[PDB]
């Protein structure tokens, strides 16, 4: 092992994690920002008024993004375990 | 040395069995640190002092129909030692809940496989109470009460009566009661502190007990329990005496109730 | 009968099966589950199970089975001592009170499942069911009952949690950790009403009914 | 090591050889002109201890006989009995040493 | 029916017990002086009963070890 | 044949190899892993591992194995009782039904992997796979099946956790610890659905389908 | 040669040294360490230690060693059948395939450590290394390989935990125990990938390449 | 060919068993009064069978000890 | 001896986190050497007043017993908690005891073992107290920083180890036990 | 001299005192303590104690003590074989290298304590220390050294734990368990440094400084 | 091993710990500070709107610091184990 | 030079084996009728071989006990 | 000075060894044929030496059992 | 008053020792030439003393076994 290879594996893992999470974080931030924009202009609020919009957004994202997300994670993990023998040296 | 003795060597076995049950169950006697041979030898070497002047004659029947006698002695040992554990559980509750006030246990709040708080404050007060117990007449009153059971409930066909295991069951009971009655001042003062620093949130919802509260409450708890450490010394008196009385009561409840 | 051979094999081996099979055959399952669940409420352990809770459940199950042990004693330990009953009628006479005890607490459709998957044919009466079918059915029924008791015990402490959190957040306490506030309230509810005696008495009553 | 049995072992071997010599004496107690022989047990034992793996000295005769034979049967009988007894002693001594060595061991 | 572990085990322990009982009755009758029974019969049957006892004991030890190993794994 | 030497030698060794290899070769692996995972849900352990779930799993596997063991009995124990079979044909006569049973549960591809890492040649039929290939394939397939059942079990309690959390946030529970709130609801869900009965039944019906 | 004494005296003691030296000189160290680390991931045990992981490992390492054991059989057991070979040349004849295997698995610099600290002389080739220097070298290199595999095993479940926690944090879930939600997804990633076959197979492949 | 540990143990146990069967047949024929068989042959063969069986016992005991030491390992 | 020392070592291993000291060999051996060094005077007096005289002349297994028992009795009496003798005389139904010598072996042994247990646990729990102080401080600091559920035992263990090595732990402990064991 | 009496009576008892006293007289105290402490770091046991660490420590101690064993060999055995040395001169001949070796490792203050509590009179030099003083003093010094190594090994993994926890809860991941995130990083840190070589080489070279 | 030495070791450990946790902690603080500065002045706010910026900031910081933090940690660890034998006396 | 405990063990076992071989060939050479060899030497050599083999067995037992006791402790 | 357990055991072993050596010297002298020494003395002294060695072995067994009883317990 | 079974063991040992000493002094007196004492009386008393001594040895063995067993119950 060399630190170059462990950083390579780490960045690959970080990019699969980011791709895995991208729709969820994206829609959460988008709906939160929309309800925060509309928070003023009738500045009335209790704490957030955005929780339910965020939940329905992540529902929609998990349904529509969905299969490609799980397929990407599975392909990553299957390739990782397949080439596991060849990375020892 | 024949069975002219070797069935009079049946004079040792039952008292040895009872003493050994108490030793294996008692608070100080049954600590895993003691080598097993010491505990066993102490049982044998107590019964050798107590065995004369114990008029006992029974029979270790093949396929023992008198195992219900052996049961008896074991049970009485379980009565005497295990009950004396309540006095420790109490403090092992009290101090524990004190940690549950300051900050130490929010891991045990919202969820795990690691508790991590038993090592912190419960073992302070529990071994403090260990020493408070020993320092008397701690180690001994249990043994004297065992001899008294030998003299009040020696060996019999009516060993144990019902309605008498509820006494020990709903006895603790006083585990919660005494743990509270010890930890009450500390809990109340830290309730005052928690509600005060919460009232600070009314001036500004930004004050974030996670940032302000916990360092304050930890110092308050440490300093306060330092100030209220001596209060344990009288309490342990209570904490042992009453439980002894309960044992004493049941030990003296059993003969006139048989 | 058995002949200075097998006797003191079956006895020592029965003593070996004692702690697991015989203790989970009778009680000390419901009681121990309920005690652990009560320990989940009120916060942390604060009750040293290796030292106190297990022994309390042991004493409570001794009390609970005092009647069945008394009837076993009457049916066997008198006759089987030295005369006229020898380890064949003794076995069934001593099985009868424990078996009635277990059958009296078993849900009437646990036995159904365990008969339907043991391929047992018709079972004529309640006494016809064998221990083979009676053991797992009794265990499953007792697990159900323990969870019911634990749920009822969770009710009031859940109520205290939610009411304390509601009071704190309504009075403006934006983000206080209501758990540390609630824990002493949990103790107060549990001790002022003299909670332990209520719990052990209610368990004891409900255990045979 | 294990040359702690050497002395009695070589002694017992020399005793067996002397038994053979004395049996030959008895056998040839009648052949004319035999000139009975013997060996000196002490000297031969010392010689085999100092170096390892035996001159046949002539038993000095008494009572001439005109056939040259010098086997005087009484001396040979006494010596044969002595040698047999000493051989049995050597057997017992070796047995005791081996018993001891295998007693200490297990 | 079925394999009946309980019934099978009971029958095996009964076989052990009645072999011991037969040996004991034979020895009883031999020492009482009843004609018939020979000495070698007594010794051979006593040793056979002892070997049956030992086989039962070994089976018991192995089964007890198995049970206590299975009932100790953390789940 | 064998001569009361190696007989009663291989018997005792078979007994020693029983608890580990035989139990993890037949069943009680799927059952015990599924019980462990159910214990992961519902909050804390709250059911003693070393006694009650082990006993219930043993009883479930005995009941499920009764057809297999009956076939083994009729094919060995009568015909091994003194006539025409003595612990050489007893072994394979008894192995065949167990082999068929284990094959019926093995994943179609675990056998493939273990055969391909034995350098075994081509195989003609299911009767051609040896025990050497058949043990680890069955074990791995059993672990997969256990984890699948684990999903199906975690699903509803995950739903309860998330719905309680969402209600608490929308209501404005800043940082109430929703786990303590959801535990009694998990127990409630598992008792009304009659979960112990229907869980052990589902495992059983799954296990031979 | 040796004479049915010391022969059959070296045999019994060799069987005594078997369980440790022989199972930790061949394989079963890398495999068992990877299995244990995998079990640390995915949460709880979820596989009985002394029974299923250990047995599966024993089978697996038998399967890796089967070629080396085949060569050891051909070069020791068959000739050791009365003829031209008896436990003197047989020793290194049976060592050589195993030494070749271990050298082919050892780090090329652990040998350096355990040689230089032994004051050993300069080595001409791989064949000149002694068993003395070879053992600790193989053990240390195998521990390194096992920990590399374990790190790679911990990668994806770390990914799942981080993504779950981040989603909860973005949704505002202040105090939800993300491990509880993430555990079924850990098993998820471990079964849809068909993780047991892949892991067993990748260990076998890594072990000889 | 391959190793097949199970086959090796099977063959060893067959060797022990048929060695004992030969010894038992020798004893049968000698006690039944047949020509050929000598008492030295019977005693020597019976002793050989005993030694082989004892060796089997020792190998079994060491294998069982190794097995219960290997599967008491904490993973 | 060797009960007090071995109990103190066991408790010390209960603290400092994990055992990591090979009981069957090192703690047992150290306790055995330390008890030999402690009893060198008692063993010397028993030897000088029993073995030299019991060897061939004027003493043989009749006065040998009491000649060898008096030193051991004096050593045991110097170590007994004064209240255990009270209990075991009050339960053996023996009468009032005029002096220190009046207690017999049948009384002396259980009192000595009870007192040894008491002294060993007093020592052992006093040894715990500082290491639990370390647990307290580390847990409280981690909670103060808000390190939500970092497992404070793992962090505490190395700090317990330097707590026990900077303070020159093993020498101070062995020396305190040896000093306490004759005061 | 001794005469196959006490000889081979002191040999067998020497061998029975071997496993404890001799293995705890030389090394394998420090090595085992350091490995145990290292194994508390890096997460769970995750390495088969009674299998790999004990064997590795045995090999390591063989190599460390090899100069001592060679000096004992040359100065005692061959001179003890047949000529001018028999088990009294042999004793000091074989002890002198060992006593020197233990002196070189003893704390220069443990000898003080044990010599002063053994009533030992003034000591002229390093050679005047009796074995009676030098054994327990060496043991205590060895325990101190092992714990020193232990803390020094704990340090970097403490670093990893604390940095991971800080990063996690600073980023807002308030209550993700940092041990679970950290364990792969502990293994990664200990494998990139090639931790096993550094550890065993440093232990060996420390053990003669 | 005097307390001066253990304090020296601890100070070295603490400064390498800050060196190892500096970029990530500091960029998290910087992103929180920036999004909070933007939080008012258009005082819209629900709770955070900042967790996701911190996520991507830590992502980029791990990619950028990356090699050298791992190398500095490796240098410290290797140096510590290498001078392990000499710190005893 | 270096010791290599395996080398000393090999040397001891070879010493035992060669001693027993000498005894067996001498028994061969005596019962075959060759001159020279005497019965006393044959029996003494057999007994010496038995003692050496027993010493090997006892040393084995002590070494195996030591190994299994070292390997039974926890790291 | 002290009891010196090592010194006491050394003295006992020296006593046993010199007793056996003296008995062996006496047998040496007798078999070599020196006058003086008698057969009855030789046998009596060799039996006494056997008794002393047996006492040493028994004490060894008890002491080894004691040591292994102390070293097995946990701490 | 009291039995104090250690006193009973002391009494048994004293009885055994006194019986052996009486037999020894009778052999003393007879071989010394003292008139009176007969040879058959000497031999009979020596025989009885031997039996009593083996009595003591067997009691020793079984008491040591009993103590080694009562020290095995776990507490």
């Amino acid at each position: 092992m060399t630190p170059e290879s462990v950083m390579m594996m780490g960045t690959e893992a970080m990019k699969v994690a980011l791709a895995l999470a991208a729709p969820l974080l994206l829609v959460a931030l988008i709906t939160g920002l929309i309800i925060s924009i509309l928070q003023a202009a009738t500045q009335i609020n209790e704490m957030t008024l955005s929780f339910i919009p965020k939940i329905v957004a992540v529902f929609i994202a998990i349904i529509v993004a969905g299969p490609w997300m799980l397929n990407l994670l599975l392909d990553y993990v299957r390739t990782l375990f397949s080439n596991l023998p060849y990375i020892i040296g | 040395t024949s069975e002219q003795w070797l069935y009079w060597l049946h004079l040792y076995f039952w008292p040895l069995l009872r003493v050994l049950a108490l030793i294996s169950t008692a608070p100080i006697l049954s600590e895993r640190a003691i080598p097993k041979r010491v505990k066993l030898g102490l049982g044998i070497m107590i019964t050798l002092v107590i065995a004369p002047s114990l008029p006992a004659n029974d029979t270790p029947l093949f396929s023992i129909a008198a195992l219900w006698l052996a049961m008896q002695q074991i049970l009485i040992g379980i009565a005497l030692g295990f009950t004396m554990q309540f006095a420790f559980a109490a403090v092992r509750t009290a101090g524990e809940f004190i940690g549950l006030q300051m900050g130490l246990s929010f891991a045990t709040f919202v969820d795990p496989g690691s508790h991590l708080n038993m090592p912190v404050l419960a073992r302070i007060m529990d071994m403090l109470a260990m020493l408070l117990f020993l320092t008397f007449n701690g180690h001994l009153w249990l043994i004297s009460l065992l001899v008294d059971t030998f003299h009040t409930l020696p060996i019999g066909s009516n060993p144990v009566n019902s309605n008498a295991f509820m006494a020990l069951a709903r006895a603790g009971g006083l585990i919660f009661l005494n743990g509270l009655m010890l930890a009450l001042p500390v809990i109340t003062l830290l309730l005052t502190l928690n509600l005060a620093l919460g009232l600070l949130n009314r001036m500004a919802p930004q004050l974030s007990i996670f940032v302000i509260g916990f360092p304050l409450t930890l110092t308050v708890g440490i300093m306060l329990m330092a100030a209220l450490m001596p209060l344990i010394a009288p309490f342990c008196e209570h904490l042992f005496s009453e439980i002894f009385n309960l044992l004493a009561d049941i030990v003296s409840e059993m003969p006139i109730n048989n | 009968s058995w002949s200075l051979s097998v006797q003191t094999l079956v006895f020592i081996t029965s003593l070996t099966f004692l702690p697991a099979i015989l203790l989970m055959m009778t009680s000390f399952t419901r009681i121990i589950i309920v005690f652990g669940l009560l320990r989940n409420a009120l916060g942390t352990p604060s009750a040293p199970p290796n030292q106190v809770l297990l022994g309390l459940a042991l004493f409570l199950t001794f009390f609970i089975m005092s009647p069945v042990i008394d009837k076993i004693y009457v049916d066997a330990y008198q006759p089987f001592s030295e005369q006229k009953i020898s380890m064949q009628e003794a076995l069934d006479k001593g099985a009868q009170p424990l078996r009635a005890f277990m059958l009296r607490q078993t849900r009437e459709a646990d036995l159904a499942l365990f008969a339907r998957l043991a391929n047992s044919g018709p079972l004529q009466g309640p006494e016809a069911v064998p221990m083979r079918i009676l053991l797992p059915a009794y265990v499953t029924s007792e697990l159900k009952t323990a969870f019911q008791i634990g749920f009822t015990i969770f009710i009031p402490f859940l109520i205290i949690d939610l009411v304390i959190a509601s009071v704190l957040m309504a009075l403006g306490m934006m983000m206080v950790p209501p758990a540390t506030i609630a824990l002493p309230f949990k103790l107060m509810l549990f001790v002022l009403v003299d909670g332990w005696q209520l719990l052990m008495g209610s368990l004891a009553q409900s255990f045979y009914s | 090591l294990d040359a702690a049995l050497r002395f009695q072992q070589e002694a017992l071997n020399l005793r067996a050889q002397r038994q053979e010599i004395l049996a030959a004496n008895i056998a040839n107690a009648d052949t004319p002109g035999y000139q009975a022989r013997d060996i000196d047990f002490a000297s031969e034992l010392k010689k085999v201890m100092v170096r390892g793996r035996v001159d046949l000295l002539y038993r000095v005769p008494d009572q001439p006989s005109l056939d040259g034979n010098t086997v005087d049967m009484d001396r040979e009988r006494t010596q044969f009995a002595d040698n047999s007894l000493k051989y049995q002693m050597g057997l017992t001594v070796l047995g005791s040493q081996l018993k001891g060595m295998m007693n200490v061991l297990q | 029916s079925t394999v009946s572990f309980a019934g099978q085990l009971h029958a095996a322990l009964d076989r052990i017990s009645d072999r011991q009982a037969a040996a004991r009755v034979q020895a009883e009758k031999f020492t009482l002086g009843e004609p018939g029974i020979a000495l070698n019969d007594v010794m051979a049957d006593m040793q056979k009963a002892s070997v049956s006892m030992q086989m039962g004991i070994q089976v018991r030890n192995k089964l007890v070890a198995a049970y206590q190993e299975v009932m100790s794994m953390q789940v």
